[PDB]
């Protein structure tokens, strides 16, 4: 019973850790995303800047 | 005094052997016993086999 209940214990343990590293990529990756869309505004708004610069 | 000591051997063979019987009674019941614990110890010493394997 020993051996049973605590490979049952740390099995729940693995799904539940699997429950969570699942979405870690995801928190991961729209960081990603988040990265990319902002610097692209960057050179967007800082190519805006310097036309309006002129006079 | 023949017939004397001939109630004497009678009455003691009865008696001896009625404790004959009763221990014979008595080996019948521990032959089962004995193979009961046999079979007994077969199988928890079994259950503690399958049991080492499990864990």
């Amino acid at each position: 019973e020993d051996s049973d209940r605590k490979y049952e214990e740390v099995a729940r343990k693995l799904v539940i850790l699997e429950g969570e590293l699942e979405r870690s990529e995801e928190r991961a990756e729209v960081a990603e995303s988040k990265c990319g869309d902002l610097e692209e505004e960057l050179k967007i708004v800082t190519n805006n800047l310097k036309s309006l610069e002129a006079q | 005094r023949a017939q004397e000591r001939l109630a004497t051997a009678l009455q003691k063979l009865e008696e001896a052997e009625k404790a004959a019987d009763e221990s014979e009674r008595g080996m019948k019941v521990i032959e089962n016993r004995a193979m009961k614990d046999e079979e007994k110890m077969e199988l928890q010493e079994m259950q503690l086999k399958e049991a080492k394997h499990i864990a």
